[PDB]
Order: C-alpha cells, then structure tokens, then sequence
C-alpha cells in the first residue's frame, strides 16, 4: 500500500505570511494526488486536485504543486480561517491512502482568559456528585496552566481540562478545567479557586 | 451536493455494522460512491467505492467483512461491515470518489456496554460572583454513553458567544460542559436554556438556567 508521509506535523504561521506543506509518496503516484482541508469539527473540504489543479469556488492562495513522489500545498497569504488539519490523500493505486495531516496553527497577539468558576448544581448534589466548573475563555496561546486550590492547598487529583478548537475570526482558544469531587469531599471545604497562569475566580460554599 | 448518512451509534461486537448514506444533488449512477473512515487518533482510511455501473473495491485492511450496495432508484448506497470488533469504533462518512462532497461523519461505537442517557446540570453565577457587562452561564453534561450528545442553547436560537467543550471518558462514561455569554441586562430577563439531545439513548433534555437560591 502507498505510504503518504505529510511534514511537518504542526506549523503555526501569522496571518498575511506563506507557508508550504510536503507529502511525499513511498512509489511514485504520478499527478493523482488530492489535498483536503479539515476543521477538528466539520468534514473535509477539497482543495486540489491532480496534484495542482485548482478546484471551482476555493480561494486562489491556495495551489499545489509536484509528480512522482513529492508535492507541496502553498498557502500565500495566510488568513485566520486557514486554521485546521490538512489531509493528502493518493488516488493511483488502490487501496487510495491519507497522510497523517498537518494542524496549522495561527499565530496571533497573547490574549488573557476571562475566567468563570461555578459552584456544583443543587440538582447535581443530590446524586452525590460535586463537580467544581472553571471556563478559561478567549486565551492565547493554547498551553495555559491552570491551577485549583481548596481551603488554600494547591489540588490535582480529579481534574480534567478540555480545549476548544482555535477561533475561525479571533484565533483563541477557550478551555474547561473541571474539579471532580464527592458529595461527602465538597461538604468538608469552604473555599474553591481555580487560577489561570494570575489571573483567579474563587467562591466560599458557606456564601 | 448533499449525503444524509443513517443507522446505528451503537453496535455490539461480533454483529454487523450496517449504514446508509443518502445522495441528493447528482445521481448514484454517474461518479463514484465512497465509505471513509476516521479512527480516534485522527488516522483516514479509504473504506472503498461503488461506481456508476455497480463495481465495487475494496480496502484490503478490511479482509471481506465489507459489502457496499446500491439502489439507484432510491438515490441511496449501503455499507455492511460484519464480525465488528472495538477497532472498527470510528466516524464514517460517506463521500463521493474525489472527497469534493463529503457527508457529516456519524461516529459508530462498537460495545457491549448499555446506553446511558446524561445528566444535565445547569450553572448559573455563584451567589456573589463579580458581575461584568457579560454573564457566562453554563451547562454540564455528565454520564453518558456512547458519543456523541448535541449542545443547544434557545433550541439553537443562541449562536454566538457559544463554547462546547470535547467530550472527557471517566469510568467509561463521557463528560463535557457548554458556556454562553450573553449581555448581563438580558439574563435573567430573556430566559437561557441548554438543549441536549442524545441520539444513542433518543433522548432530549432542556435545562433552563435560573439565577441561585
Ligand atoms: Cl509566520
Ligand atoms: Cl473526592
Ligand atoms: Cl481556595
Ligand atoms: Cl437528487
Ligand atoms: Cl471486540
Ligand atoms: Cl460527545
Ligand atoms: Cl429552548
């Protein structure tokens, strides 16, 4: 089977800069080679065919080149929406084969979080479960530390962070830090504050 | 160019995973139709094809446990993968050759364990929170299994300033929350309500949110 090896594995790139993307084939496929773009939600959207022909209603900074075994994307000018995985896909030999995707990253301005803590649900607290909920809204860039502290002492154990795809207009992320606890854990502390690295949200059960 | 792709989110090891994908905007019987399948850790593999005429490939990796069909007077191709296994777990998508028109995945679970419907939670403000010229409320979505809930807020009349986080496996159910912002002079006043439906358990919860006793 055809092997399609796609580098780099991550880019970041500021808008209005170029970038160019690499797949090489294992045995030559001649020009029968497809390019895709795919957001981490949506599916996939064509953007070259046969290897460098361009296809109906995809903006013209898109092009590819190559034959054989080596081809690049070009993206001149770069722009916000161009954020995701781009995908490489052979269509000489059957079985037809993917690369493993490059994620392009846009680079952008540092951008604080507005941070937001919710206290567990009354509904929640009767099925014996406290769940302590921090969003981290409109950050850059991705990698931010987020720390919890119950009745002062930093806490690790039973948290969960989970990050929204990049921004298609202002390039951020949003992220959710969640402190699992037990019913019986929530009632035996006052104070909840989780922190973004500080920027802090903090509440006081007995409020 | 449109596929509606239909069947199972659940299916059990050893049975057959059995989908449909239904074509409007060209006819079955000119180009050629895929089944294309993304694996967790982000890997496309090309299932196979059925083209204009009826004539099938296949992807090797598969070793026979795949049937694709057509019925072209329903504008409509099957897929038959039998003897599944928790490998064949991914979103599949049907397609046409080149991947120009490209369905929504549907994300097929292959288990033995039972649906569980979620538990919805609203979050609103804690009683003293610092106020601002936004509100951020929010929604947790807690026990479900499998993949995937949908996250709604107003049935969807709520768009904007919306952040649906990805879906976190503990003890072998799935977790995420929602947040929406919306201007502080509007909430309470102009009610905000999550909506999350559940295809694998047909469920759907509406959860207002109301301001803390
Ligand atoms: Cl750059
Ligand atoms: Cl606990
Ligand atoms: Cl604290
Ligand atoms: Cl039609
Ligand atoms: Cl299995
Ligand atoms: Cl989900
Ligand atoms: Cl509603």
């Amino acid at each position: 089977d055809i092997v399609l090896t796609q580098s780099p594995a991550t880019l970041s790139v500021t808008p209005g800069n170029s970038v160019s993307l690499s797949c090489r084939a294992s045995q030559s496929i001649g020009n029968n080679l497809h390019w895709y773009q795919q957001k981490s939600h949506e599916s996939p959207r064509l953007l070259i065919k046969y290897a460098s022909q361009s296809i109906s209603g995809i903006p013209s900074r898109f092009s590819g080149s190559g034959s054989g075994t080596d081809f690049t994307l070009s993206i001149n000018s770069v722009e916000t929406e161009d954020f995701g995985m781009y995908f490489c896909q052979q269509s000489n030999s059957w079985p037809y084969t993917f690369g493993g995707g490059t994620k392009l990253e846009i680079k952008r301005a540092d951008a604080a979080p507005t941070v937001s803590i919710f206290p567990p649900s009354s509904e929640q607290l009767t099925s014996g479960g406290a769940s302590v909920v921090c969003f981290l809204n409109n950050f850059y860039p991705k990698d931010i530390n987020v720390k919890w502290k119950i009745d002062g002492s930093e806490r690790q154990n039973g948290v969960l962070n989970s990050w929204t795809d990049q921004d298609s207009k202002d390039s951020t992320y949003s992220m959710s830090s969640t402190l699992t606890l037990t019913k019986d854990e929530y009632e035996r502390h006052n104070s909840y504050t989780c922190e973004a690295t500080p920027i802090v949200k903090s509440f006081n059960r007995n409020e | 160019v449109q596929f509606q792709e239909s069947g199972p989110s659940l299916v059990k090891p050893s049975q057959t995973l059995s989908l449909t994908c239904s074509v409007t905007g060209d006819s079955i019987t000119s180009d050629h139709w895929s089944w294309i399948r993304k694996f967790p850790g982000n890997r496309l593999e090309y299932m196979g094809y059925v083209s204009y005429s009826g004539n099938t490939f296949y992807n090797p990796s598969l070793k026979s446990r795949i049937s694709i069909t057509r019925d072209t007077s329903k504008n409509q191709y099957y897929l038959d993968l039998n003897s599944v296994t928790t490998e064949d777990t991914a979103t599949y998508y049907c397609a046409n050759w080149d991947g120009d028109y490209w369905g929504q995945g549907t994300l097929v679970t292959v288990s033995a364990a039972k649906t569980t419907p979620p538990s919805v939670y609203p979050l609103a403000p804690g009683s003293a929170a610092q106020t601002n010229s936004m509100v951020t409320l929010g929604c947790l979505v807690k026990g479900y299994f499998p993949e995937p809930v949908t996250v709604t807020w107003n049935s969807g009349s709520l768009s904007s300033g919306v952040h649906t986080f990805p879906a976190v496996l503990q003890s072998d159910l799935y977790t995420l929350s929602s947040s929406v912002t919306v201007p502080s002079s509007t909430w309470p006043s102009q009610t905000v309500t999550c909506n999350v439906a559940h295809p694998a358990s047909s469920t759907k919860v509406d959860k207002k949110i109301v301001p803390r006793d």
